[PDB]
């Protein structure tokens, strides 16, 4: 086509989606990770994760307001990945890298799994 | 704005 | 913080939100523009437009499944702007620029209004 | 991935 493109548009959209999440506006699901609860938008979770994409395209699970993750999932690892979904920024540290990588593998977030693998390989 |  | 950032994340999220829109997945509103209907995600509309942000933060309108726009709004101008919201690409042409600018002013999409003003000024 |  002959379209013009606004370079900062995608980043501005994601910034506003994170502002809606912070104010709990139009969040339509609670993700339960052991004792911890995380409110989010189903569409953003699907757009970032192969696991959530599979869950919310399922004809019965698409209507659930609560999703319980596997008990082996670490709430801090999930929190870090949820923040990444809404910001593009990943808080990867020596103390959390193993939990973040395991959570990203479970959530099917291949770019996160890739950077975790590279950061671990460098420390070996 | 740019030409993509 | 000491975060790492994935450059293509925001663009990848927006691409997936557009794929969900194209397959009519988890769309929660229909925007009526005279005889034409457009399905969308309330969160994306709010993230792109000052008008939709005001509408869906309203305690009564947040729950409506149908929103009717002002009869002066051109359906093609709306379609072009809805496509821009989901892609960052604006199909701006001599034949549609006046309708696109008027629709962007109504929707409160200041970056679109700005480029329309500059393109019109250049043709004068 | 970059340092933002
Ligand atoms: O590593 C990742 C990140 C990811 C996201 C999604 N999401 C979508 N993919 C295709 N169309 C749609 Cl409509 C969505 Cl929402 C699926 C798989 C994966 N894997
Ligand atoms: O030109 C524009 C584009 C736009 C979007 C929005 N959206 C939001 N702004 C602040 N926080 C939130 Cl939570 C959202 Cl969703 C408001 C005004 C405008 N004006
Ligand atoms: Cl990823
Ligand atoms: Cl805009």
């Amino acid at each position: 086509d002959s379209c013009i493109q606004f370079t900062r548009h995608a980043s501005d959209v994601l910034l506003n989606l994170n502002r809606l999440r912070s104010r709990d506006i139009l969040t339509d699901v609670v993700i339960v990770v052991s004792r911890e609860q995380f409110r989010a938008h189903k569409t953003v979770l699907m757009a970032c994760s192969g696991l959530f994409y599979s869950i919310f395209t399922d004809q019965l699970k698409c209507n659930l307001s609560v999703i319980n993750l596997d008990p082996e999932i670490n709430p801090e690892g999930f929190c870090i990945l949820l923040d990444f979904m809404y910001t593009s920024r990943l808080n990867l540290r020596e103390g959390n890298i193993m939990a973040v990588m395991a959570t990203a593998m479970y959530l099917q977030m291949e770019h996160v799994v890739d950077t975790c693998r590279k950061f671990i390989k460098a420390s070996e | 704005w740019v030409i993509p």
